[PDB]
């Protein structure tokens, strides 16, 4: 019975960690957008903006 | 010795003159490059800074 408890806690901490990554990537992606639109590129700026949002 | 003094000193004159104009040419060069620099950086910073924003 313990096995399932441990898998649930594991899945929880798992989801937290992955969420944390996606957030970190989000910030990095803002930065990357700024570098992008600094050139004047309106396409790369698009798909970067998009990936930031998602 | 004296006429050589004249001859050499004359060469010193003319060579000095070309030296001067070359000097002007180089400094002019520097000014041109650097000026191109400010026109460009200022331009690409004039594209995202364009007056409306």
């Amino acid at each position: 019975m313990e096995k399932h408890l441990f898998n649930l806690k594991f899945a929880a901490k798992e989801l937290s960690r992955s969420a944390k990554k996606c957030d970190k990537e989000e910030k990095a992606e803002k930065a990357k957008i700024e570098k992008a639109i600094q050139k004047g590129n309106m396409e790369v700026a698009r798909i970067h903006a998009e990936n930031a949002i998602r | 010795q004296k006429n050589q003094a004249v001859n050499f000193l004359r060469m010193s004159a003319r060579v000095d003159a070309v030296a001067a104009r070359v000097q002007t040419a180089v400094t002019m060069g520097k000014v041109t490059k650097s000026m191109a620099g400010v026109v460009k950086s200022m331009d690409a910073t004039l594209k995202t800074m364009n007056l409306e924003k």
